[PDB]
């Protein structure tokens, strides 16, 4: 049915919001309300699913948070990559409650990890940024083991994107796993 | 003017005339930061570091105009110049901005490049124990007359 956008200040929400509807780059700002758009996927069958963008203010997520969460199907966090070895604290935080709010669902639905600005040089690979999630939210749940999605009942991926893509968007956008991911959970 | 951007609420910038005078790396969020948590509602107050800072809401459409001139003073033609430069937006572009979806607005594309130079160019040329006294007499009148 619909699928909700979280993270942190300027994670690339709105970016990643315009890049899978048009394509063409557009500047942007802060976001402080929300954007919710139609969008209907390239396969034969073109299901129609609505994509919901909040703002990433720590001032107003809680607010929109607690009142879209009752009609998401999926929910696509994004980590800024880049800037991740000195922000752990807060994106691990925010995922903290994340997932006792949507653990508190009726039907839970499916998690999406999207490691933003992998064009970067400096961004970190998926797998040692779920390991280092993992490792500061096993100490988060103490202030019997080491926390694991495989244990955590939820169908969680995790992935490589970048909105800008840096010298990538000059000619074409480097969003591939996301679409077949959508697709997959369609 | 040397700084000038149209957002909407949803941190999409929908034209600007920046140019290689100004950078927009974040001229803006501290406005946006003030707004949010300080409620400054100080008319336009709020210079961030280095250049003065001006916005103005619109509540109808979701809408927010910002206008950043140098800290030297600066002639009051610019709330002048916003004023009008929103009616005409609100007037022209209406159709988009009306559509609460943001597919529509994704979809149009705005050429307010050259009304808003010539706005301009209007606003320049623009600027370039009580003693009680008496007396030893007595008053007179009449009486008036009816029916
Ligand atoms: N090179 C590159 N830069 C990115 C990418 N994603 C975000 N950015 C940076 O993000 C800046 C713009 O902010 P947004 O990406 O729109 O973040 P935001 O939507 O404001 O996020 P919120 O504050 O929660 O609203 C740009 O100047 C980029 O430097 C990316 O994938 N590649
Ligand atoms: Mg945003």
């Amino acid at each position: 049915r619909a699928v909700l956008l979280v993270g942190l200040c300027d994670s690339g929400k709105t970016l990643l919001f315009v890049r899978l509807l048009t394509g063409l780059y557009r500047d942007t700002q802060t976001s402080i309300t929300d954007s919710c758009a139609v969008y209907r996927v390239n396969n034969n069958r073109g299901n129609s699913l609505t994509l919901i963008d909040l703002p990433g203010h720590e001032s107003l997520r809680l607010q929109f948070l607690e009142r879209f969460k009752s009609s998401a199907r999926a929910i696509v966090f994004v980590v800024d990559s880049a800037a991740f070895q000195r922000e752990v604290k807060d994106v691990a935080e925010f995922l903290y409650q994340v997932l006792i709010d949507s653990m508190g669902l009726k039907n839970t639905p499916s998690f999406l990890i999207a490691c933003n600005k992998q064009d970067i040089a400096m961004a970190k690979s998926a797998k040692l940024i779920q390991q280092q999630l993992e490792k500061e939210l096993n100490t988060l749940r103490v202030t019997g083991k080491e926390f694991e999605f495989s244990q955590l009942p939820l169908k969680v991926e995790f992935l490589e994107c970048s909105a800008k893509g840096g010298r990538g968007d000059v000619g074409s956008a480097d969003i591939q796993d996301l679409e077949k991911w959508l697709a997959k959970i369609a | 003017l040397d700084f000038f951007t149209i957002f909407s609420k949803g941190g999409l910038v929908l034209w600007c005339f920046q140019g290689v005078s100004d950078s927009c790396t974040g001229p803006v969020n501290a406005l946006i930061r003030s707004v949010l948590l300080q409620e400054r509602g100080g008319n336009n107050s709020f210079t961030h570091e280095a250049l003065t800072l001006k916005y103005k809401l619109d509540n109808q459409f979701e809408l927010v105009f910002v206008v950043g001139f140098q800290k030297i003073l600066t002639l009051t033609y610019v709330d002048k110049l916003i004023d009008d430069v929103h009616r005409l937006f609100r007037d022209k572009y209406r159709t988009e901005i009306q559509q609460q979806s943001a597919l529509s607005l994704l979809n149009g594309t705005f050429d307010f490049q050259n009304d808003f130079l010539r706005l301009l160019r209007e606003a320049e040329e623009s600027s370039k124990e009580k003693g009680k006294k008496a007396p030893r007499v007595w008053e007179l009148g009449g009486c008036a007359n009816k029916e």
